[PDB]
């Protein structure tokens, strides 16, 4: 009386992680939005000299 | 939201390359604004130089 649908849900749990979409998307921006403030600052500081 | 065992590390790596490459573009920008500093300096130095000959 193999529980076909208990082995499956035990293969899954051992070959799957957990991921929050809106947390991997907030870090990415966080790091690319710090290099874009130094690119702007540079440009702005040349037109003021 | 269940995912496979390697996808979260592909997504972290695709934003390491981007920050590294966007880091190089900054370095090169700053260099080219240093050329326009050298250039201006040179020009104004050649003018101040001619003055000193002619008035002599």
């Amino acid at each position: 009386d193999f529980d076909y649908e208990k082995m499956a849900n035990a293969n899954k749990g051992a070959m799957t992680e957990n991921a929050d979409e809106n947390a991997l998307q907030s870090d990415a921006k966080g790091k690319l939005d710090s290099v874009a403030t130094d690119y702007g600052a540079a440009i702005d500081g040349f037109i003021g000299d | 939201m269940p995912v496979l065992l390697g996808i979260p590390l592909l997504l972290r790596f695709l934003g390491f390359l981007l920050v590294t490459l966007f880091g190089y573009l900054l370095t090169f920008l700053k260099k080219g604004f240093g050329k326009i500093a050298i250039a201006i300096s040179l020009f104004l130095a050649l003018i101040i130089g001619l003055n000193s000959i002619l008035v002599g």
